[PDB]
């Protein structure tokens, strides 16, 4: 694939953001954290897929070129924001564009991959969401996926 | 969890125990993710 | 905001103090050192921005009138001790009022521009909390006040 030089420099910068070990190669444990901080969202099951594919050697820290190749594959398929908007409007029932904060928190905590309650609480706190009054999902989706 | 049971017992001041056990037993999971109340939870609430 | 005559005279005095060339002009690195030492703190990215704006084309080495002109177009009023304090609090990963020495050195070395280790050790020593390995942010801001 094609990777621009500025992209490669940013990949080097992110490759040791939390390399407190000093090895210079980021571990698979925070690798998903690395991608999420880099603007692309890997699925946790997909994250385990990459971990199993790369950690066959058992090193525990992903090699840089392998990370670049998988990152290029990630940018090969980019999720559309409108898909997230469709999912959110599907979750809402009244069609008013507003969803209850408690209902969304419950859905996140229970269904599928569990989300720590602190993560959700920080999500409401940052996104100025009000617990008592339903908050429009469209503005929050736009601000989060400003891209 | 039993901690959930204790938090329940904290917030069940007004309702009578029979009403509480009725309402908790007659709850049903409307959606997929939620799961039905386990009998041990009913027992813990009753003895508490 | 054009500079007053007294400030221009003080700036020329600083120029002379850094006029290692002695011909009334200084190099780009010397000019950036002047900018940083003057009290205003334009980022290394900002310093490069003004350097590329001048391009070192008017006189090869930046002269005093061009310095005055770029000041006229680059007043730095954004500096504020409270801004320093809030930026330090945001920088504090722990959030317990103490920024780890390891965290700050790792960030300076890797995050953003690459920073030399000697300088980082200089800041850790000047914080006088080198032994603890965790610099108190508040006292750091109190001597930032002079910076």
């Amino acid at each position: 694939d094609q990777l621009t030089e500025e992209q490669i420099a940013e990949f080097k910068e992110a490759f040791s953001l939390f390399d407190k070990d000093g090895d210079g190669t980021i571990t698979t444990k925070q690798l998903g954290t690395v991608m999420r901080s880099l603007g692309q969202n890997p699925t946790e099951a997909e994250l385990q897929d990459m971990i199993n594919e790369v950690d066959a050697d058992g090193n525990g820290t992903i090699d840089f070129p392998q990370f670049l190749t998988m990152m290029a594959r990630k940018m090969k398929d980019t999720d559309s924001e409108e898909e997230i908007r469709e999912a959110f409007r599907v979750f809402d029932k009244d069609g008013n564009g507003y969803i209850s904060a408690a209902q969304l928190r419950h859905v996140m905590t229970n269904l599928g991959e569990k989300l720590t309650d602190e993560e959700v609480d920080e999500m409401i706190r940052e996104a100025d969401i009000d617990g008592d009054g339903q908050v429009n999902y469209e503005q929050f989706v736009q601000m989060m996926t400003a891209k | 969890t039993d901690d959930d049971a204790e938090a329940i017992c904290s917030m069940c001041n007004a309702l009578t125990t029979a009403q509480i056990v009725k309402v908790l037993n007659l709850y049903t999971p409307v959606n997929e993710f939620e799961e039905r109340v386990s009998v041990s939870f009913i027992r813990t609430i009753q003895m508490r």
